[PDB]
């Protein structure tokens, strides 16, 4: 899950 | 507060941004319940509809405060999205468009 973004 | 001319200029530029083909990610607030991580890392969310409401309700005392919020939209986008993502590239394109429009208006 770790990290940013809207995928 | 801003006089009628300054309010009209802000509204005009905001409308040009709202109708741009690359505005799609920025028209409404990010839904903080449906976009995990966003609330955690983006301390001051901002979007065009919110800017419109702030403008209409007299929350911008001057041109500079309006421009700061527009830029905040793009600064947030740069943090949260990869530069090469569709949204990342939309944000960079919108920033370029805004800065040109802003410079062409007040030069």
């Amino acid at each position: 899950g770790k990290g940013l973004g809207k995928g | 507060s801003m006089d009628s001319k300054d309010l009209a200029l802000c509204s005009m530029i905001l409308t040009e941004m709202e109708t741009h083909e690359d505005a799609w990610p920025f028209l409404l607030p990010v839904n903080l319940k449906l976009v995990p991580g966003y609330k955690k890392v983006i301390k001051k969310p901002m979007d065009f509809s919110t800017i419109r409401e702030k403008l209409s309700s007299g929350q911008y005392p001057n041109l500079e405060t309006f421009a700061l919020d527009v830029r905040l939209v793009f600064d947030n986008c740069e943090t949260f999205n990869e530069d090469d993502s569709d949204i990342g590239r939309a944000g960079h394109n919108m920033r370029k468009y805004f800065e040109k429009k802003w410079t062409d208006t007040f030069k």
